[PDB]
């Protein structure tokens, strides 16, 4: 909802290289707005643009915390990139 | 730190070093503060 997107916080946008990556939103969140500022992880602010129409608010990255719980069910924002994520940590910094 | 990490090593004699990265590999930071172990913390440990 309009309360979770905040100043701050960690959404995946769907990237060609990796199929999602992390972004900071540096910008506080308006709602029904049609580009958002975004801080990307190679350092780069980045203006991405959403789409009001069809498009959807990228998926909020769950806190660092929920990572590496042996649940993926464990994980509060439930969705494929962070099941991705948790996955690719498990198997290679958790081994 | 890797200077804690020799005295861990030093310290940690009578557990075999498959334990030690065990745990290490498999720590979990219970509050926000804590961090999960560095990997190269982990070829440190291995390496020493």
């Amino acid at each position: 909802a309009s309360e979770l997107y905040t100043k701050f916080a960690r959404v995946w946008i769907p990237d060609p290289e990796e199929v999602w990556k992390s972004a900071e939103l540096l910008k506080d969140y308006k709602p029904g707005d049609k580009v958002l500022l975004l801080h990307l992880e190679e350092g780069k602010d980045l203006e991405y643009r959403l789409d009001p129409k069809t498009g959807e608010l990228p998926h909020l990255r769950n806190p660092d915390i929920l990572v590496g719980e042996n649940d993926l069910t464990a994980l509060s924002y439930l969705h494929e990139p962070a099941v991705l994520h948790n996955l690719r940590v498990r198997f290679i910094d958790s081994k | 730190t890797d200077d804690d990490a020799e005295a861990i090593c030093s310290m940690c004699n009578a557990l075999t070093t498959a334990q030690i990265v065990k745990v290490l590999n498999l720590y979990t930071p219970v509050n926000e503060f804590e961090e999960r172990v560095s990997v190269s913390f982990i070829r440190t440990i291995q390496m020493r």
